[PDB]
């Protein structure tokens, strides 16, 4: 009966393709010709971060906007002060080999992930001084990619297992497995309202999840190659994920297909980041040719360049309160630009 | 004849002091490699802001009125630069020699304070060379032969042994070959001694030479090109270093 | 005395 | 033996294929409104004034 | 102007003196990693020496080698293969008993990230080997194998194959045997001469 | 837990010598900041000395500089001070407490036992209005305290620490920054106020929470306490 259900399978996608192609009529480019280009940008390094070794691999901001942590291959995860560049931690990793980093919403948990396919939270405001490893999380076959905090007791990670999974950090245990993606998933990024999260696989499909429901509910495919990074709209609606085929996308989960394509001739390096402004004006992504570029998210015309890393940025965020961007680069350099 | 020398500080100057300024402000970003030619970059740059004060004089028929008490000062800070220049080239040579016959034992060992420490001996070196200059000349024998020796000989026969230890450990297993090595050592070596001889050879002529009034009005009259020539040197040490390493193309783009 | 650098 | 996976898969896209779909003018309508109505508080596109700059 | 502030900079000096310390204390050491099939003895090698990465480290004529086996994970290579870029020099491992290792070295030597890095190939399980070429030929394993039926021939060949699978001049690649625990040596020697090209071209001499 | 105890205390005749050894366990010791706190039997908190992390920068009071000497040792665990030239002045009853700084960091946490000294026979100056009130349980007051210059820093935050003195025991840090609660402190209370005059508001009072209250200028070396508010029952 293989037959009879692949051929299911098949009347049922074009179906689905049927279906997106009806709910299309006009795309957004011509829709934004009312809207006044926002302009050539100029965005000077504010402050620089001199303190890493090796290259660095992720980054998180605070939910004050003053505080970020840092991950490198040299085995250190200090956390800034931006305003001040000071270091007010140097939390040592047992694994040299590290691959995210991840900020907790109430500032009190730190996060950390690599190819010991294991993630340490530390707690920094511990009775005792210094900061220590408070659990110890190893549910995964691969390495981990990316963390992102749900709550103080909840945390979601992607690793290599081509699996999704959801935490419990009081007792550590696998609370909900997310499956269906046939390739590894190095993307993250949690609605604002935290109940909804979409992850980028390497099958150029990026899957809509549910947290309390614990299935997949949409399944975006526009890309060529693998995904690098995943970024969610302010809004809650839409999404921006780049590829390695160096051109960047913004689906949208409403209206369950494309909207928009940020693709410029000369760009043949892929993405490593991307991520938003507060308004959703401004498109901000990482490339491995050792740039940053703006992006009109509306005109899907470039705004301006960010460029002063030796190295490609492997991660790049805006602050909560939208007033800055850090980018850091294999270079051991962190910038940031306001 | 002497305008020959004048083209020569001028061109020296010209291409000297913009050169210099650069490489002091690339390199100033230290990479323990990164020392030696930051000292050496700084004494150039010392050495060269100079240039004017000698230009002049001898534009005015080989006379020193700028200032009674600058004409102790001038001259021995000029030596002083060239001395240090020369004992930090063969100090970077010695410094190639230990790493390349030491790999282990220079790595273990090998930081910053190493190289300042070695930076410092020979800037203490040059100025204990100097002060003949300080104590022995006023407004208007042994010295010269210690000076020629410890200035001169000692410093191109460790530049000699230190480059030929160098190339022959090198030149010596398939992983190592490399060609630029050998380029880049012969010109250095050779530029240093040819740009380098007229100048200590004519010191020690007009050092011993028993008449003050003797048939020797020619090596006066050449005094100024040696110099000149020691100069073209001190000018062009900057530029293998800038030819040679990319990373130099790289950090001033960048810069 | 010499007349200039030495 | 193989096919369970199969069976799962087509009925997962046979759930996930009966979704609600919007008409794309009303999705880039929406996010032209969201977009220009918080602009004024984006401090990225329109240049802050160092005094209230906290990086000056 | 600052009130307190000079205790958080003096607790910054101190973090990044110790931070300093402790890169200049960790860089002294040489990094390698282990690559080859599955049961290719690598593991072997690694214990002649006396859940993702595993990490070995041990000490030879005052330098400490970190040993990276990478092979008990199962994802992709390219993933995370850019995050192991700045090594020393790769420990290939092949069996002399079982084309996929050749695949894989072909593979892995033309990478972009290690374009330059060096090649220390091993070919184990020579004795073994010895007695399969005695028993029988190589030639259902090389369908274009031409020569005799000794040895000598059959190890030159499997060189040469796994040898010519590079296309970079800058790129050299060792090759020994084993299975007198002398190896050490080998891999000593080979870093001693990348310590020494690297140390030349950081130099400007090179 | 984090202990924190002194020893060292005693009988003194005048202008001898002593030494005084605070001994902590349970924390990083080597990167706690510590000072020395003195109350007289009868009076309100007073400073002594301070030390940084490493032995950087120490800092004295006014009265206080080139008497005694204060030291670190990392190995053992233990701060030390060197009673030396002790007057008529000098008796009293010494504290040794924690002083982490960073940013966030909450100074003061935790304060000592303490050790009694007996001896035979330009800086910011806090006032605090009222010296004693009756409270009934269950009721809502205020207590209040001025300073001279405006605490006010242009950083941003204002540095004013509120202390609560439990009959019998040491103080205890309440508020910090006078805007932010210590760690295990109770949500009744409360701290406000602007540049100079500062008010902490308790409310629901109960029976755990008599005693007396300081407050203290963190802005700039030495640090000055106030005379204390105290409170009783009924």
């Amino acid at each position: 009966e293989l037959d009879q259900l692949r051929q299911e399978a098949e009347q049922l996608k074009n179906q689905i393709r049927d279906a997106r192609k009806a709910c299309a009529d006009a795309t957004l480019s011509q829709i934004t010709n009312n809207i006044d280009p926002v302009g050539r940008i100029q965005m000077r390094t504010r402050r620089t971060l001199r303190g890493h070794l090796a290259k660095i691999y992720a980054m998180h901001w605070g939910t004050d906007s003053r505080l970020l942590v840092s991950a490198s291959q040299d085995g250190k995860l200090i956390i800034w002060d931006s305003y001040t560049t000071n270091k007010v931690h140097a939390i040592p990793l047992r694994s040299s080999w590290v691959m995210t980093c991840a900020y907790a919403p109430s500032g009190n948990y730190v996060a950390c992930g690599g190819l010991d396919n294991i993630c340490s939270i530390y707690n920094l405001k511990t009775r005792e001084g210094n900061v220590r490893v408070s659990r110890e999380l190893a549910g995964h076959t691969g390495y981990l990619s990316c963390c992102r905090f749900l709550d103080d007791n909840q945390i979601v990670t992607s690793s290599g297992d081509t699996t999704c999974a959801l935490w419990d950090i009081e007792t550590g245990q696998q609370t909900t497995t997310f499956t269906g993606h046939t390739g590894d998933v190095m993307s993250l990024s949690l609605a604002p309202d935290t109940r909804l999260f979409v992850s980028g696989a390497c099958d150029a499909s990026a899957k809509l999840w549910d947290v309390r429901e614990g299935m997949c509910r949409q399944t975006f495919t526009g890309h060529e190659s693998d995904i690098n990074a995943i970024c969610f709209f302010p809004n809650g609606n839409a999404f921006a994920t780049g590829s390695d085929d160096a051109t960047c996308r913004l689906f949208d989960l409403r209206a369950d297909q494309e909207l928009m394509t940020y693709s410029h001739d000369n760009i043949i390096c892929g993405i490593t980041s991307v991520s938003f402004s507060k308004s959703g004006r401004l498109l901000l992504a990482g490339y491995d040719d050792f740039n940053c570029n703006v992006w009109d998210a509306l005109k899907a015309d470039r705004a301006g360049v960010l460029a002063g890393h030796d190295n490609r940025v492997s991660c790049l965020g805006v602050t909560d309160d939208g007033m800055a961007v850090a980018t850091g680069s294999w270079d051991s350099f962190l910038k940031i630009w306001n | 004849g002497d305008v020959a020398a004048l083209i020569i500080y001028s061109v020296v100057f010209l291409v000297g002091v913009p050169g210099n300024a650069l490489v002091v402000w690339v390199t100033a970003f230290e990479a323990v490699n990164a020392i030696w030619f930051l000292n050496l970059a700084v004494a150039d740059l010392l050495s060269c802001l100079a240039l004017p004060v000698l230009f002049t004089t001898v534009l005015n028929h080989n006379y020193w009125y700028f200032d009674a008490t600058a004409c102790i000062v001038l001259p021995s800070l000029i030596l002083l630069n060239m001395y240090a220049s020369i004992l930090l080239l063969a100090t970077i040579s010695a410094d190639r020699f230990l790493l390349v016959f030491k790999p282990i034992w220079c790595q273990k060992v090998r930081g910053t304070g190493l190289a300042w420490m070695a930076c410092g001996v020979a800037w203490v070196l040059a100025l204990l060379l100097t002060i003949p200059s300080f104590v022995y000349r006023e407004a208007y024998k042994a010295v010269a032969i210690l000076r020629l020796m410890v200035g001169f000989v000692l410093p191109l026969l460790t530049l000699n042994i230190c480059y030929t230890f160098l190339l022959l450990r090198t030149w010596s297993r398939k992983a190592t070959r490399s060609t630029k090595t050998l380029k880049v050592v012969m010109a250095v070596v050779i530029c240093f001694f040819i740009f380098w001889l007229p100048y200590q050879v004519t010191g020690v002529m007009i050092a011993w030479l028993p008449p003050s009034s003797p048939t020797l009005k020619r090596v006066e009259k050449l005094n100024s090109l040696c110099v000149s020539l020691a100069y073209i040197n001190c000018c062009v040490n900057p530029i293998i270093y800038v030819m040679a390493g990319q990373g130099f193309h790289g950090r001033l783009l960048r810069s | 005395f010499k007349p200039x650098a030495x | 033996a193989s096919i369970a996976q199969a069976r799962k898969l087509v009925e997962q896209l046979k759930m996930e294929a009966n979704i609600d779909r919007i008409k794309v003018s009303k999705a880039a309508a929406d996010l032209m409104a969201y977009c220009e109505a918080h602009a004024k508080e984006d401090p990225l596109l329109t240049p802050v004034p160092a005094s209230e700059n906290p990086f000056r | 102007l600052s009130a307190e502030e000079r205790a958080a900079l003096e607790r910054s000096k101190a973090i990044e003196k110790n931070l300093k310390e402790d890169g200049i204390s960790a860089a002294k050491d040489v990094k390698l990693l282990l690559l080859g099939a599955d049961n290719s003895g690598k593991s072997t090698i690694v214990k002649q020496m006396k859940t993702g990465i595993v990490e070995t480290h041990f000490t030879f004529k005052n330098l400490h080698f970190r040993l990276f086996d990478v092979g008990g994970q199962r994802s992709e290579r390219k993933k995370w293969i850019h995050c192991f870029e700045d090594v020393t020099a790769i420990i290939f491992c092949v069996d002399l008993s079982d084309h996929e290792s050749l695949m894989l070295f072909d593979s892995i030597c033309n990478n972009k990230f290690f374009i330059d890095t060096s090649i220390i190939l091993f070919l184990n399980k020579k004795d073994l080997f010895g007695e399969k070429i005695k028993k029988s030929p190589l030639t259902i394993c090389f369908p274009e194998y031409t020569g005799p039926n000794t040895y000598e021939d059959a190890a030159a060949y499997i060189q040469a194959q796994f040898e010519s699978k590079n296309r970079s001049p800058n790129k050299e690649i060792y090759c020994h045997m084993t299975c007198d625990t002398n190896n050490a040596q080998v891999i000593f020697d080979a870093v001693t001469d990348i310590i020494i090209a690297n140390n030349l071209r950081g130099c400007g001499l090179y | 837990d984090v202990q924190l105890v002194e020893s060292g205390g005693g009988l003194v005749q005048p202008g001898g010598s002593r030494k005084l050894s605070c001994s902590a366990s349970g924390f990083a010791f080597s990167s706690f900041g510590m000072h020395w706190v003195r109350q007289a039997p009868e009076k309100g908190l007073e400073w002594v000395a301070y030390i940084s992390s490493g032995s950087g920068t120490i800092y004295y009071a006014d009265t206080v500089k080139g008497r005694f000497t204060i030291s670190r040792d990392d190995p053992k665990n233990t701060l030390f001070l060197q009673m030396t030239s002790l007057r008529s002045e000098d008796t009293a009853m010494y504290y040794c407490v924690r002083s982490i700084y960073y940013y966030g960091s909450s100074p003061f946490d935790f304060w000592g036992q303490g050790t009694t000294l007996t001896v035979s026979s330009s800086d910011i100056v806090m006032t605090q209005a009222t010296s004693s009130v009756p409270v009934t349980p269950g009721e809502s007051v205020s207590i209040s305290c001025r300073s001279s210059k405006s605490l006010l820093h242009s950083n941003g935050n204002t540095y004013l620490y509120w202390f609560l003195q439990r009959p019998g025991q040491s103080p205890q840090l309440l508020i910090y920054r006078m805007s932010n609660l210590a760690s295990g402190v109770p949500d009744r209370f409360s701290g406000s106020g602007s540049g100079t005059a500062f008010t902490l508001t308790i409310s629901r009072l109960e029976a755990e929470d008599v005693g007396v209250y300081y407050c203290m200028q963190h802005l700039e070396y030495p640090l000055t306490f106030g005379a204390g508010t105290k409170l009783e029952l009924k």
